[PDB]
């Protein structure tokens, strides 16, 4: 018996059988650090899908982006409406940027005790709030 | 029978158990080129070699200029003279050699300014033959060395095609006219039940401490391999003889390590006393683990108690350096805190002596062969073997030395590897057997597992634990003896009144509990009657009856104008066991000690003297 | 035995800490070569980010190809835009200032 | 009398139609020990002889208790009870694992990673060995520490969420932390080539420094630390 003939006769021996798999999201603890991975994963997801909705407009959509933005106007929405448009896209960028950095902060071997994650992970939650809320001010 | 499957292995070896003894015998097989099985109820690194502390001892001379003959003085003195000098010899000369073998698998052993294996002061070892002082010759892990023993040893044993037969719960020896076979096992997993047959058979299972109602070792020190040895008709020996260290935590009785007292620890009683300089005043609280527990014993019941019930006593580490107490022990750190709340650099530990190791076990060679005893002589067992706490060289006598074992286990176990591979070599043909063999194992098996009885398992184990510990306990009387002897045959009476719950196949953790619960008896009944038969104080035994070590002289005078006692007159032998498996009748004999070395020029035999640290 | 997996690893890294650096001196120098090199930095950088999603989730040998020969073409179609965006619109920089003062 | 509520999962195998379910269990805790492990324990000899458990030392260092106690992956023999009895302790199987039976996961996979990336010592001539003790400052001692303490108890690569999904071909935190255990080890030889073993997607590259791992181990190490410090050597070596 070797090490990759034990892993090769494991899945035979389960996969085959009437055993069930433990539960896992079930029953597991939520914690801050591995919410915040869920969160880093998802805007990583919403900000790709926007950045790909922008560059298959530009090939496939009629007009220039002039005449799209004068279509936006159209609607003349509430300046309080407006901005709640305007900070539903900054609050996922920045948040990904700074959860961004505190990754890059990891790779570098830093900051990776726990209570460091619970610290450096509600600074990047802060930050987030205010760099969110202070660019949909321009 | 017929209701279950059988699975008949062929081997050129097979090794049961997976502590250090087993692992160091199994994968030592497969290195001489053997087709070697390993049979293990437990995952290897589950094995409580995992739990030892303390460390390994080896004359590598690390700290100061050492010589391994005056580790071997050290070890016989302590084992009160009955232990076998031709084995001691053997250990203590292969213990610098089998170390320097560990730190080369990769066993991260602690270091000093000169960067070799740090040693450290341990439990009643000295220099230049017990005058040279204090001997610094236990090298450790730090407070975790047998956990890295046992994860080295397993981790280097990959390197080989050993044959893990993980989780497998053997039931006995696969015997056939004296010689063995191998053994026949069920498969915990499934609930099947395999022959595994071989040339040889290694028998490592370690101790049996859950016979008493507080140990230090693991619920699983069941002494299965002492069992496989009894129901074979093959003999026990020295059962008798059970080790209380003398530091364990009151409460749930974990262990804390000697190490403590050979770093600087002092232990404290109830009017903070160093009361261990009122009994030993050459080694004090550094002395042999007979006399240390048997002091704190005796002062537990003077009325001198030290705590909330006035029933354990103090281990004191107040006046140690915390800067020390980090690098040096940081496991006992975590395990006074987590079972009792102790900083342990603020704080002392509440200690109390409990079992802890097993000397006695399966009669064996120096080279590891089982003995059995025929015409007051001894007979090599063929393709028998034992080796560590399960067997039984009496390397450690009557009472075994700090931090010898894990070195017996190395040592030992290498040994039985070296002495198969010596007198046969693989390929060698298998003895084959019967088509109707190991079957009233498999019908022991299959009674107890639909046993509808009046009495479950756990009660019964209570019943048979609780007598243990007031009856065989640190000081034991004849009158005490005598009522814990039918107080524990009571009990082998109720293993048939026992009612088992679970009746499935697949991890039936109910039914080897029982079995184990079989075996612990079988252990109980050997150990009890033993003690009572044993009419002197030796090592670990200390009747209060006779408290006079019993030799083939008194040794207290010169030793000529003397004349020799008859053997079957004097103390000084091997207590050889045996018990009818139907009747539960213990049936003793004894054999003699061995004296001569293994080189009378190289290594000279020391002559029984006083017994005092 | 060469070292291909590690290698991706490190430029990763690399690109997102020129993504880093870029979102600030796009906004502070705002040019049609900083938009070039905005969008070679932002569609990368993000198709070897759903890569490591595709990776994780998408089990199996043949479904996990088609889904790298998805985000493949994806990810083309994505830098072909905004390229062209640059080229034949405002740019990306020009496009998010409009955006904003609005 | 102080009874507290244990809800614990229960599966056998050797009933036919019997499906994975909770099962309560009443226990007075001034009868019983201050340990999780205590009251399995209590209700296995007292209650019911069908909870199927792994059980060893209850000492915190043979690493048979791991199991999931009310969301955390801990040795019970570790974690004390809470004394709250307004509150029911939930006691789990460790997380996305084969149950063989109430408790009990298959870690024949685990442990078979574990093999993969040879935990020993190796040497490029080891003609000479065993006869000479190999010289070691005590610095590149500490460089194990954290390190080697790591009883295998499977808590942390069974918290990983990498290791729930790709668990098949991901070696999770407690093989890679000894794989690095062995990487900085002074007396190893074959440190390059332990490195370029971790050349593929899977095998290193499916951490994300999720850090459950840390969170959750029983004996208080770093395995997601040293991970982040294999990545860097992955990065920066030669040849
Ligand atoms: C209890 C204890 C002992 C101890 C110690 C600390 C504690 C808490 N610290 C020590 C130390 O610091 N230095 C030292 O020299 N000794 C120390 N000790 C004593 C020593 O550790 C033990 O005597 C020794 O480790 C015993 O080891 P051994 O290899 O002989 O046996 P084991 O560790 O208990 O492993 C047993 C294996 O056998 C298998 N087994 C048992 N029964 C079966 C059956 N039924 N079928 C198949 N396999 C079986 C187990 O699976 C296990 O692997
Ligand atoms: C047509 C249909 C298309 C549908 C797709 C919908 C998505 C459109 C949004 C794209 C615009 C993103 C810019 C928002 C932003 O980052 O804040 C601008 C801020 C204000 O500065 P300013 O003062 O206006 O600019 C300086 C000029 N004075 O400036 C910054 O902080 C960012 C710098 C600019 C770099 C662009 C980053 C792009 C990030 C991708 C986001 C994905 C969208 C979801
Ligand atoms: C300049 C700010 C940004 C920084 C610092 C940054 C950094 C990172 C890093 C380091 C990761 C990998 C996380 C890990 O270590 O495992 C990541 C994930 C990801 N990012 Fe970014 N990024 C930034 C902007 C963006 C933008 C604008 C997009 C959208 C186009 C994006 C899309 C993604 C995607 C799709 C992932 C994959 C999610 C995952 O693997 O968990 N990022 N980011
Ligand atoms: O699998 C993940 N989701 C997940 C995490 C926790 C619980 C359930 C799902 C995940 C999340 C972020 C980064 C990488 C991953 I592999
Ligand atoms: S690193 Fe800790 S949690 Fe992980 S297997 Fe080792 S002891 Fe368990
Ligand atoms: S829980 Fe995880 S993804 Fe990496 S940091 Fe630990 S293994
Ligand atoms: S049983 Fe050994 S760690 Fe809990």
């Amino acid at each position: 018996t070797t090490a990759k003939e034990e892993m090769e006769r494991f899945w035979n021996k389960n996969l085959g059988s009437n055993r069930p798999l433990s539960p896992h999201i079930t029953i597991y603890r939520w914690s801050l650090p591995m919410a915040m991975s869920i969160c880093h994963r998802g805007t990583g997801i919403a900000l790709s899908a926007g950045v790909s909705l922008f560059g298959l407009s530009a090939l496939l959509l009629p007009g220039n982006f002039e005449s799209h933005l004068e279509l936006v106007k159209s609607l003349c929405l509430g300046p309080t409406l407006i901005y709640t448009a305007k900070f539903g896209i900054v609050f996922p960028l920045m948040y990904h940027t700074w959860n961004g950095i505190r990754h890059l902060i990891w790779d570098l071997g830093k900051g990776l005790t726990i209570p460091q994650l619970t610290q450096s992970g509600v600074v990047v939650l802060i930050l987030t709030v205010l760099s969110s809320v202070g660019l949909a001010a321009m | 029978s017929t209701q279950y499957p059988v699975v008949d292995h062929e081997f050129d070896a097979v090794v049961v158990g997976a502590g250090g003894a087993g692992l160091r015998a199994a994968f030592g097989l497969s290195e001489a080129g053997f087709n070697t099985a390993c049979v293990t109820k437990l995952f290897p690194t589950r094995s409580h070699t995992v739990a030892a502390q303390g460390g390994i001892n080896a004359a590598l001379g690390n700290m100061e200029e050492d010589n391994w003959r005056w580790h071997f003085y050290d070890t016989v003195k302590g084992s009160d003279w009955l232990g076998d000098q031709d084995a001691i010899h053997y250990m203590t000369e292969q213990a610098p050699a089998s170390v320097v073998e560990l730190e080369n698998y990769g066993m991260p052993f602690s270091r000093t300014e000169d960067g070799k294996i740090y040693q450290r002061a341990f439990g009643g070892q000295s220099l230049k033959f017990g005058k040279g002082g204090q001997a610094h010759r236990c090298c450790c892990v730090a407070d975790r060395t047998g956990h890295s023993l046992l994860h080295t040893l397993y981790g280097r044993s990959l390197r080989y095609d050993t044959s893990y037969f993980v989780e497998y719960f053997a039931l006995d020896l696969l015997m056939e006219n004296g010689e063995c076979r191998g053994v026949i096992a069920l498969c915990i997993e499934d609930g099947s039940i395999h022959r595994i047959r071989a040339r040889n058979t290694v028998v490592a299972t370690g101790g049996y401490g859950r016979t008493y109602f507080s140990c230090t070792s693991a619920h699983t020190s069941t002494g299965d391999g002492t069992a496989m040895v009894t129901r074979a008709g093959l003999p026990c020996q020295d059962l008798e003889f059970v080790q209380f260290h003398p530091t364990g935590i009151y409460g749930a009785g974990c262990l804390i390590t000697e190490g403590c007292r050979g770093e600087g620890g002092i232990l404290i009683n109830s009017q903070g006393e160093r009361f261990m300089e009122r009994y030993a005043p050459v080694a004090k609280d550094l002395a042999s683990r007979d006399v240390v527990s048997r002091s704190m014993t005796l002062e537990i019941r003077e009325g001198r108690g030290c705590g909330p019930e006035k029933d354990h006593v103090y281990l004191q580490l107040h006046h140690l350096p915390p800067e020390q107490l980090a690098v040096r022990l940081p496991g006992i750190s975590e395990t006074a805190m987590i079972f009792a709340g102790v900083d342990v650099t603020k704080e002392p530990i509440p200690v109390l002596p409990t079992v802890h190791y097993n000397m006695g076990g399966i009669p064996t060679n120096y080279k590891g062969q089982v003995l059995r005893h025929v015409n007051g002589q001894d007979q090599v067992v063929p393709g028998l073997y034992a080796c560590g706490e399960a067997a039984c060289a009496s390397v450690h006598g009557a009472n075994r030395l700090g931090a010898n074992s894990l070195l017996d286990l190395v040592v030992f176990g290498r040994a039985c590897a070296l002495s198969i591979a010596e007198s046969c070599r693989p390929g060698d043909k298998v003895p084959s057997i019967k088509p109707n063999a190991g079957e009233e194992s498999v019908m022991n098996l299959d009674k107890l597992r639909f046993a509808n009885g009046t009495i479950r398992t756990s009660e019964l184990r209570l019943s048979m634990q609780k007598s243990m510990q007031s009856h065989a306990a640190v000081f034991r009387v004849g009158s005490v003896l005598q009522e814990g002897c039918e107080k524990i045959l009571r009990l082998y009476g109720d293993l048939q009144h026992l009612k088992t719950f679970d009746r499935g196949m697949v991890w039936n953790t109910d039914l080897v509990e029982t079995l184990e619960l079989q075996n612990l008896m079988l252990c109980a009944l050997q150990t009890i009657y033993g003690a009572e038969a044993r009419k002197e104080s030796r090592g670990a035994h200390a009747r209060e009856d006779f408290k006079e070590r019993v030799d083939e002289y008194d040794y207290s005078k010169p030793i000529q104008g003397q004349q020799k006692k008859p053997f079957q007159e004097h103390w000084r032998k091997h207590t050889l066991s045996y018990v009818d498996v139907k009747t539960g009748k213990v049936s003793l004999e004894y054999r003699p000690v061995i004296d001569k070395t293994l080189n009378e020029a190289d290594c000279a035999t020391v002559p029984p003297a006083i017994r005092s640290y | 035995s060469s070292k291909a997996a590690s290698l991706h690893w490190t430029g990763e890294r690399v690109v997102s800490v020129l993504l880093l650096g870029l979102l600030p001196a796009a906004y502070l120098n705002p040019c049609s070569a900083m938009d070039y090199s905005l969008a070679a930095a932002l569609t990368l950088h993000g198709h070897w980010g759903i890569g490591q999603v595709v990776t994780d989730y998408v089990r199996g040998d043949a479904l996990q190809k088609a889904a790298k020969a998805g985000l493949l073409a994806l990810s083309a179609f994505t830098f072909a835009g905004l390229c062209y965006f640059n080229y034949h619109d405002v740019g990306i920089c020009k496009a998010v200032a409009m955006l904003w003062k609005l | 009398p102080r009874i507290k509520k244990f809800a614990i999962y229960r599966w056998d195998p050797d009933k036919t139609g019997d499906k994975p379910h909770m099962q309560t269990y009443e226990i007075d805790l001034n009868n019983c020990g201050p340990m999780v492990l205590d009251a399995l324990i209590k209700i296995k000899n007292e209650i019911d002889s069908t909870l199927t458990f792994r059980r060893s030392c209850r000492e915190g260092i043979c690493g048979s208790c791991a199991m999931n106690i009310n969301g955390g992956n801990t040795l019970a023999c570790t974690r004390r009870i809470d004394t709250n009895l307004d509150k029911v302790s939930k006691i789990y199987p460790l997380p996305h694992m084969y149950v063989i039976k109430d408790l009990v996961p298959d870690l024949s996979n685990f442990y078979a990673q574990y093999k993969s990336i040879e935990p020993y010592l190796k040497k490029k001539d080891e003609s000479q060995e065993g006869k000479q003790q190999y010289l070691q400052s005590i610095e590149e001692r500490e460089k194990l520490d954290g390190l080697y303490e790591c009883i295998l108890c499977a808590c942390c690569s069974t918290s990983c969420p990498s290791y729930w999904w790709n668990g098949d071909k991901y070696l999770g935190p407690a093989v890679l932390m000894q794989a690095y255990r062995w990487m900085i080890d002074s007396r190893d030889d074959f440190t390059e080539e332990r490195l370029a073993k971790l050349q593929d997607p899977f095998s290193l590259y499916r951490c994300h420094t999720i850090m459950n791992c840390t969170g959750t181990c029983p004996k208080g190490l770093n395995p997601g630390k040293a991970i982040a410090e294999i990545k860097k050597m992955m990065a920066t070596y030669k040849e």
